[PDB]
């Protein structure tokens, strides 16, 4: 999909008053090296998207959590046309998602 | 205990304190020294400035004599980002009786400003907030004189838990009806 | 024949969960057999209906996603006799604030407000707008307001009469550019006592 026509000033906000304090909430000030960086909005949005909504081993349940939903709800809103477990990998992968909103914020349009 | 500040979005500085060396790198190129060391008489490092860059992932490596690994990161410089203060602020009375306080923008996004102000006769400081570049203070009495101060606050949603506000700029001391003089 | 009703949510309210209160606006009105259901900006489920204590309906849940907008509809059987597009989070209620307390400071001339904001310790919806309301305890007196961000404000002795005892209330408003919505509660009131000039 190609992110480039969401409304990013709803998202922000949703992300901003919302998700952002989902995410640190999960955290509980867990933090890790970050991985991947994106340097455009849409750029970011689709790695976003695709940390948060597909799972990985060690943490399937986590396009389930709370944080994940919202995300999928916005893209959806504001977006036209979008479609065991260890907790030390679920909370890695969180903050992963959380950095990669850092950048998103950062970016340009 | 290692500490990170990104100085205003234009350098990273890092500081220790054995002979410590910094290796570091933007993205996944090749690792680099440290550009400028500080150094002790005796030739023993204390710190490191590097050049911020406003996007990519900082990595940075400190490492003992020997080679030791003894910090490392990796995270956008802004995730340390701590702004410079606002360069000059202005107060003008409206004919409200309110004061609109003003300041030149910074060169990045994402900053809220706080202002606070207090009779310049040790009391408590009142603050508000708001974004660039200017902000409305009501009440004030127009023949008393009054302190403000403003720092720039980066957002937390914005760039991170680690950034923190810059200092608060010297004080700029109002006089609503009376001269300067009589401040 | 007018089912014409209000909402407000409240978030956070007796842990992670919030709250949806309705009611009608007229309160005799026959509400035989009258149930609340809200559907849509769910997270799990498709709808839910309201729990129903004397005159009010609530539904206390963690299913609000707070993005987007729910249809809240008065039904009868299977019948809707209205309904009302509206988001949780544009309808929030703050909580009111609480330990108002008045101090006079003879050295700074005033009176020292200070009470307690439960939302700072809240996970959303952190700042909100206060509005502090005085004025004398016996008599008929408009209520001087004060408007404020944080959590203490003085008022100096000269703008009240001398001994005297005042009433003193402080209630709080969202003040936020996502979460909108109305004034809390009042505080319940304190009352303090004013020296001689
Ligand atoms: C300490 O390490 C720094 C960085 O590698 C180097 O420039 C300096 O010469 C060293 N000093 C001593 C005394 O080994």
């Amino acid at each position: 999909y190609n992110f480039s026509n969401c409304n990013f000033t709803s998202i922000t906000k949703i992300y901003c008053n919302i998700i952002f304090h989902d995410l640190t909430g999960d955290l509980k000030g867990a933090k890790f090296e970050q991985i991947e960086d994106c340097e455009s909005k849409p750029a970011c949005l689709l790695k976003i998207e695709y940390y948060t909504l597909n799972p990985i081993p060690g943490c399937p349940s986590l396009p389930d959590k709370t944080f994940a939903r919202r995300t999928r709800e916005a893209l959806n809103d504001h977006c036209p046309g979008y479609p065991q477990e260890v907790q030390n990998i679920c909370l890695q992968q969180t903050s992963q998602i959380l950095r990669l909103w850092y950048s998103f914020m950062q970016s340009p349009e | 205990d290692v500490t990170v500040v990104c100085h205003d979005l234009e350098t990273v500085e890092v500081t220790w304190g054995a002979n410590l060396s910094l290796e570091f790198r933007y993205g996944t190129g090749a690792l680099q020294p440290c550009p400028r060391y500080f150094l002790s008489g005796a030739g023993v490092t204390s710190g490191c400035i590097l050049p911020a860059a406003r996007a990519g992932l900082l990595e940075l490596a400190l490492r003992d004599g020997g080679g030791a690994m003894v910090f490392k990161a990796r995270q956008r410089a802004s995730a340390w980002l701590k702004p410079r203060p606002p360069w000059q602020v202005t107060l003008l009375w409206t004919p409200d009786g309110d004061v609109t306080v003003s300041w030149p923008a910074h060169s990045y996004l994402g900053l809220d400003y706080e202002v606070q102000h207090r009779e310049s006769n040790e009391d408590a400081w009142q603050t508000t907030s708001g974004p660039c570049c200017d902000l409305t203070v009501g009440g004030l009495d127009p023949v008393r004189c009054y302190d403000f101060r403003v720092r720039a606050s980066p957002r937390a949603a914005h760039y991170g838990l680690e950034a923190q506000p810059s200092e608060w700029t010297a004080v700029t001391r109002l006089s609503g009806a009376a001269s300067a003089a009589s401040c | 024949d007018d089912h014409s009703f209000w909402c407000h949510s409240q978030l956070e309210v007796d842990g992670s969960q919030h709250l949806l209160t309705c009611a009608f606006n007229d309160s005799d009105i026959n509400t035989a057999n009258l149930e609340f259901q809200i559907c849509g900006a769910l997270l799990r489920v498709k709808c839910l209906t309201l729990n129903k204590l004397q005159d009010i309906y609530f539904i206390k849940t963690s299913e609000f996603l707070l993005i987007g907008s729910s249809n809240i509809c008065v039904k009868l059987g299977q019948k809707n006799l209205t309904c009302k597009n509206m988001a949780i989070n544009t309808i929030v209620k703050a909580e009111a604030p609480s330990d108002l307390k008045v101090v006079y400071r003879k050295e700074a001339n005033d009176f020292l407000v200070t009470f307690n904001a439960p939302h700072l310790k809240k996970k959303y919806l952190k700042k909100v707008k206060h509005d502090v309301a005085y004025r004398p305890a016996r008599g008929e007196s408009n209520w001087t307001h004060v408007s404020l961000f944080h959590t203490r404000t003085t008022i100096p002795q000269r703008k009240l009469r001398p001994k005297a005892m005042y009433e003193i209330k402080v209630r709080s408003i969202p003040h936020n550019d996502y979460f909108k919505g109305f004034w809390s509660e009042w505080s319940p009131s304190s009352t303090f006592e004013t020296p001689e000039p």
